């Protein structure tokens, strides 16, 4: 800021990153559409896990 | 030195009524007020871009979504061509 001895912005500019400096929050929004995709991940997961165990000894 | 001294001074005089006093600008006929500090202290910005660069857009960030929440008509479909996939695997 100093180097431009003709400042008469940068305050303006300081205040306007200041001002957005709470930009925007991130997005956490995925609890419900990503637990369902690993709920059928986990269902046939544990079908070929429990099929597999079966028919190994089998 | 009247040499030294004479021209030294003539040398800060003669721009002191253009910094100094402003008193324009006695030999120059067009002024010099209507040229920095008012036309071109747009300069950098007559430079620049205005209103979107040096007003520099504290813009939100157009949220982006997951796949619209809909987890059963695509993922069994995405079931069915993994069965046809396995069937090529």
């Amino acid at each position: 800021r100093s180097v431009l001895k003709n400042t008469s912005v940068i305050d303006k500019i300081e205040s306007y990153v200041k001002q957005y400096k709470p930009v925007k929050i991130d997005a956490s929004k995925q609890l419900q559409v990503i637990e369902s995709f690993e709920k059928h991940a986990m269902t046939n997961a544990k079908e070929t896990e429990s099929l597999v165990s079966k028919e190994l000894k089998d | 030195q009247d040499l030294y001294l004479r021209e030294l001074k003539d040398t800060k005089l003669a721009p002191s009524t253009l910094q100094d006093a402003e008193g324009n600008v006695k030999p120059w006929n067009p002024p010099q007020k209507p040229n920095l500090p008012e036309l071109e202290l747009q300069g950098p910005e007559a430079l620049k871009a205005y209103t979107e660069q040096n007003v520099e857009t504290a813009h939100v960030a157009k949220e982006s979504e997951e796949g619209e929440s809909e987890p059963i008509e695509e993922d069994w479909l995405v079931l069915d061509d993994a069965e046809e996939t396995k069937e090529s695997h």
